[PDB]
């Protein structure tokens, strides 16, 4: 089972995003980091590992994330929090480890986790595996995780 | 969570007094049988309390690192009846990895129904292990005032260490530590940055240098200049008006201490936040000292200038006054009765509250009168505290000596 | 505990009305798909309540036996967080053995902290299973007054059957059932034994015959004579003075019912212990009836002769009066406010208690006046009740008819 | 956990007896399911959720199955009890999957029996997941969810708010005609004798449901078969009858006056929410925030809640007031208590909010709450007293028809020369 | 591991058991059943399956059980509740099944479970296996299970349920007569001198158990042996006695006797309350008058304490009587509406403090009324009571009949309320 999507360099940019200029300004460091991580790394700068995007359904959270990846010309690896619903054993925790493995292989890239609330409300087995995978990667990897939630 | 050393005292800046206290914990973890054959018993639990970001988890990690011993991390919120099982399992895991260190962040979440049963299971697990095991539990909390007294009882977390916010010296040393991995320019003056960041924690400083690095990188620079550091600074710092209020409060407490009839040594005044028997006079005096800060605030700024800073001193003073009345029968009106509290008539509760109010107001009026009397040499002390951030008890006494006032010899 | 039939309705003596009620449960357990394809929904939970030893577990066992379906037994006291798990597991086991019966003795122990969390787990397990499963839960309690109202809510134990103590007829039938396995002499008159045991339960009678058998065996006899039965009897029976008190109380309730302005049919007076809308007058009348028993006790025996028998009727009357005042705003003084209760001022609580006392005393004085008025035909009714143990509503009315008093037509 | 998908004929409106008014209501649902595109092009907007509530065996699943049948659309049946667990958040996943399955089989009907089991913590997470799945699908999909309950009184109010199961139809127990019409339907496949009088059988079965009658004729058929007969005589029907409650006319009058009371308050309110179908449903059946409400809006909501009781007192006196006003009184007081202690809408109490409070403040709060309720109760009573004559007329119509439309209420008042506020639907 | 003992026909009988004749009488049906179970079975009689023996350590619980087996000439299968402490898996539950298997093989026999509290406080795995094994055997088998405990308060209620250990017998500490009879039994093997007065020794041992007395004579024998004597004199017995310095003080005894006499006097005078029995220093519809009388009896002990010793001599012994009396008074007022002031309102166990005050006032009224009544009664019969207490101090236990006879001597006719 399961399904992780990879769009090596997207076509959505900030021109497809409207009226959140303050937000656009905030995330501009994430774009600049994804463009060249070693510029940051060669100074001692440590950007965020995870960025939480929260708002009502349809306000453009996946859109903003896709535009961040597009503006930086970096792969966008999409996955849903509901896709970490284990089918026997602790297969949920394995999927998390695999997602980050895939990401590190496609670096510099962006991980996108829609519905992070589904995996972050055996439940604490996948949740903890996500937490350890977050603590597992560094700025050296050149990757960023953006999660989106309505709740 | 189970980690290994990789962090020592070289990554911990300052808190040399704290570093000295915990040195027995590091010596015990290195070889527990030396301490076991000795006959001595180290603490089972050690409580680390202070503001968020002051380096409580860091100190604990450094203790484990210096001793070359596993560090088993866990948080208080990670603990329906399954809460009590997790506690039993954590200690089981620890005993298997001995000599090692247990770390409990947010102990207040588990130590303030399921919320009261896991607490007992922790208490019994604490009483379950011995010095023979060669393990030590270090707990950390930002709210020790809301902690269950049972947790601090002998045998369990009976050792408590307060980790303070860094002073100007402390801030500079932290900046030096966190500047090691950064490409800073020659023009950057970390001594200035320390002076410019009163009120910040080690974490805030680490973030300030991190933010400056990210700015310099974004800007397209091969070094971090003062420009970036000032920009990162603007992006939590004590206002000069705020500083004046803190200095008046702190001076207030010290003056009470250097004038209070009996005991308790006074020490280092700074603009930064039992095996013994005490008599009624000693406790009246301790209340007098606790109200000193606020008394100074009112004398200097008026009833509208009194501040939120007196919060703990007021709590402590009232807690001490209630104990005098309802526990130690130090009230003539109430008598030598001791009430430890849902079997007591409202009339007695009223009589108790009245007496507690009597004691506090008596002492508050006394403290205020003392501040009013030494207002001019106090103004002088506050001017020194504002300039230097930290002054010695000796310095305070010498400033009063200049105004022809000989204070009590109670320093160090 | 998991048992199989081996006990039917032939082992249950009397309670033919109850036997008739539960007949749908036996028909459903026999083939649930007939009831499932039907569209009808049987009860999920059935509560059996009565005094200890009246045959609640027996009836449940007979239901399972008559249906030829497994009987899974458990008790309420057999349910720290592991209590909720046991409930989940019981229903799991039941669904695996379907069509079958779950039996919960002492449901009051689990249905009155760990004591309040297992309760919810039972409630959710009750809401968890459907008619499709083909299972039914029968609970038994000696204290239904202390049961949590949540348990009796729709979907969970919304069916309740009261199993009473046996009347003279009932006692004889039980004795016959328990005499089957005993070697009784020709001289033994079980009809007499029934007459001689008012107040005993089926269990007491079973023990009485068992004790008589053990005596006859000890004595060295091949049969059980009346001697042994009288000896076993002496070794729980209602005194004639006690009987008089019960009869006056019971007559009291019936007289109120046959005189109360509106509704509720009166039925069978014996010396043995919502989808509808009601108006203020209907409830005043229901209170009037409930106080009738006690009102008769005082009128006939004085304030020192009032008895413990009025316990439930007094509780019920007061419970109804509080609901009128605090829930249905039927008090002019309190008004149309509804309080469902730790946010309410003591002044309102006082005002509520006052009004409840007003209603009860009003009605108690009314009831007393009615008993005082019909004291002579009541004495006549009590004489009949003492002689016959049980009288029909019609018989009561006919006794009053003799004293030239025409009562309300409210029987059956 | 499973779900059962029904493919289309077998059950249509010809298998449904005597609920012609209900059949007329649901006719838009049958038309929409036939071609969802044609009805949105026309302008008709359909409900997302339709709640069918009544006693067990009253033909709720039957009506739902007939709706799907008449429309020639898949019927996806499920039970509320299948979405409970405590152990793991798998309950919420099943809900998401049911709607996923439905969207794949569109145009189709979702049927949720025992919605009360999932609508009353792992069960709460499932309840919310249902609520979000209801808000997740649109008219573009071509799906309608029909839920059935025997216990609508214990249903979570969240389930019935707009966008969710905002349409509710009460299916009643069959009267004598109803019972007769059902008997006729279920007698079609049975070989009945000439001597059998189904009109008598209808009078001889008061209180039975359509299910009970279906079983009565089925049992009579099995008894005639086991006796060795080709026909079913009255003998077998009487025998089948034996093998196996009510609402008073005085009680009915009280319910009708109470219900009319609420409707009059609603149609006079000064500012409120829409009023609909006034009916005589028994105590057992029958049934906020998120947005901003002013002090006048809340005074009006209290006014409406007290309407039922106000009518009870005006018509029957202080001794005639009933237990039926129980929830109205609770709700009204809860709302009054929020106005005073939470929203500082009391001048006496001030703009203070109580979430550890002196009894003197508690007294002051209780006093003000009593002031508000009595004020509104006197207002409601005055309104009932004013329109007592056209109300008596409404109650008389309600008693004979057992259910009257909001429009019918307004046109009765129109007869008495009184123009009410334009609410209804 | 584990160990089950089998004594096919024991040598201890009722001659080895002293001073529990009432208990001996109770268990006589168990003896008669074990002798011939088919006599019982052929009539439909079903004796108890389990019999619980509870009392202080050393009162003779294992002894009584052994004597039951001996009198019936039936095997005695002994086992300890602590021997069902599983060593891996559920081996505890297997041992239970095996014990009953062994018993059925040796029928008619007796199972004896010492320390039943150890297995009946995985824990519920062995406990449940015992419960199912109890429900597993019938009267046809001809076997009986006798369990003994020192701590019955910590016993699982499931164990005492019908079909299981539904019969419970309390074995008490010996009174003066009891003690003397025990001493006689244990003196049989001992070479005692003529000067030894066992009657004195019994009087000098209030509070000792049969075991303590057996040990006292055993210690005196060892003392006489070590001294180099063929006989045991009073010297050795007094020396052996001194190893007793948790006994009953004579002043303490007087207080207990006055309290106990207090209750009995209330009972033999109470207007319609029912049945008085055995006064010892050793450990349904009711009307308003009946309950006033029950309170009167409960306050009797304390009333006697005050009348005899003053307000400074009243003791902690009245603790439960006072609690019970107040609980009963509270029920009369708040549950049974037996107060005119409160009325016929019922508050089962939300209330205004005014009602709570009114309730407490009425409860205080009832108790004080009755306490004054009880005190007046003790004051009235103080002289025949002094006589009863003097008899109760020397005999430790007196029959209700004996009490009434003492009063008869003082020309006072009491109510015929002795248990018959
Ligand atoms: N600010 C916006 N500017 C432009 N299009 C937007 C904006 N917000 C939403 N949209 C559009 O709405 C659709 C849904 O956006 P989406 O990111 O999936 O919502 P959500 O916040 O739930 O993830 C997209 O097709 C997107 O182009
Ligand atoms: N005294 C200090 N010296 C050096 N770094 C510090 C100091 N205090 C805090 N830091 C840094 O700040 C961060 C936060 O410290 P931490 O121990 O996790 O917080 P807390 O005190 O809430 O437990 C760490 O990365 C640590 O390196
Ligand atoms: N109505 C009855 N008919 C026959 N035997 C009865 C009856 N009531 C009780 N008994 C007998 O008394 C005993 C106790 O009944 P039981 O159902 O266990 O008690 P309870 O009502 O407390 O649940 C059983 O052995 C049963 O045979
Ligand atoms: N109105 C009715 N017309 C015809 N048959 C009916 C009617 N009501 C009930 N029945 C029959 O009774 C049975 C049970 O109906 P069902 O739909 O399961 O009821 P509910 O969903 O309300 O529990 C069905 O076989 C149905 O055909
Ligand atoms: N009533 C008694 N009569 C005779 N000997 C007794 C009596 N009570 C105890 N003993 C003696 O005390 C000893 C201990 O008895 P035992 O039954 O083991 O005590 P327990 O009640 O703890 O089981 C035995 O040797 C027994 O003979
Ligand atoms: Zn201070
Ligand atoms: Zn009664
Ligand atoms: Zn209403
Ligand atoms: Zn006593």
């Amino acid at each position: 089972m399961a399904k992780v999507y990879i769009e090596e360099k997207p076509k959505v940019t900030f021109k497809d995003v409207a009226g959140i200029e303050e937000v656009k300004e905030e995330v501009k460091e994430i774009i600049e980091y994804l463009k060249d991580p070693v510029k940051f790394q060669k100074l001692g700068g440590r950007p965020p590992k995870g960025v939480l995007l929260y708002g009502e359904p349809g306000v453009g959270k996946t859109l903003l994330a896709k535009a961040i990846a597009g503006e930086a010309h970096v792969p966008f690896i999409s996955v849903s929090g509901s896709d970490f619903v284990e089918m026997f054993v602790g297969v949920g925790a394995a999927r998390v480890r695999d997602l980050f493995e895939t990401a590190k292989k496609h670096a510099p890239c962006m991980i996108f986790i829609d519905e992070i609330d589904a995996v972050g409300r055996e439940r604490e087995q996948t949740l903890n595996q996500l937490l350890v995978e977050m603590d597992g990667f560094d700025t050296s990897d050149g990757i960023i995780v953006i999660a989106a939630t309505n709740r | 969570i189970e980690e290994k050393p990789k962090v020592t005292f070289k990554d911990v800046a300052g808190i040399e007094e704290v570093k000295e206290e915990v040195k027995e914990i590091i010596e015990y973890l290195k070889d527990p049988v030396k301490f076991q054959k000795l006959g001595g018993r180290p603490p089972k639990g050690v409580l680390l309390y202070g503001e968020p970001g002051v380096g409580k988890t860091l100190l604990a990690k450094a203790i484990a690192g210096e001793a070359h011993v596993p560090f088993i991390s866990v948080s208080g919120s990670d603990f329906v009846g399954v809460g009590a099982a997790r506690v039993r399992d954590l200690f089981e895991t620890a005993k298997k990895h001995a000599p090692c260190m247990i770390f409990i962040d947010e102990i207040d979440a588990v130590g303030r129904d399921e919320r009261e049963q896991t607490l007992n299971q922790l208490l019994v697990e604490m009483d379950g292990f011995d010095t023979s095991d060669g393990i030590i539990v270090i707990a950390a909390t930002n709210r020790p005032d809301i902690l269950d007294p049972a947790l601090l009882r002998p045998g369990r977390f009976d050792r408590q260490i307060f980790i303070p916010k860094p002073d100007v010296r402390g801030r500079y040393e932290i900046l030096k530590v966190h500047a090691r991995n950064k490409k800073l320019a020659k023009d950057v003056d970390l001594e200035f940055v320390a002076r410019a960041t009163p009120g910040l924690t080690g974490a805030d400083l680490e973030n300030l240098l991190n933010e400056a690095a990210l700015l310099a990188a974004r800007k397209g620079k091969e070094e971090i200049t003062m420009e970036e550091i000032e920009e990162a600074l603007d992006r939590m710092t004590i206002s000069p008006k705020e500083k004046e209020k803190i200095a008046i409060h702190e001076a207030g407490h010290a003056l009470m201490g250097l004038v209070s009839d009996d005991d308790d040594k006074v020490h280092k005044i700074s603009i930064i936040p039992d095996k013994h028997i005490y008599d009624k006079k000693d406790l009246y005096n301790k209340i007098l000292v606790l109200l000193g800060g606020r008394a100074a605030e009112e004398v200097f700024f008026g009833k509208d200038g009194i501040t939120t800073g007196a919060e703990n001193d007021l709590q402590r003073a009232t807690d001490l006054a209630y104990r005098m009345v309802s526990m130690w029968g130090m009230s003539d009106k109430v008598g030598p009765i001791a009430i430890r509290a849902v079997d007591t008539s409202p009339d007695l509760l009223r009589e108790i509250d009245e007496e507690v109010r009597r004691i506090i107001t008596e002492q508050y009026e006394k403290a205020k009168a003392i501040v009013e009397e030494y207002k001019e040499p106090l103004k002088a002390v506050v001017k020194k505290l504002l300039e230097k951030e930290t002054i010695t008890c000796e310095e305070f006494v010498e400033v009063f000596k200049l105004y022809g006032i000989e204070l009590k010899d109670k320093c160090k």
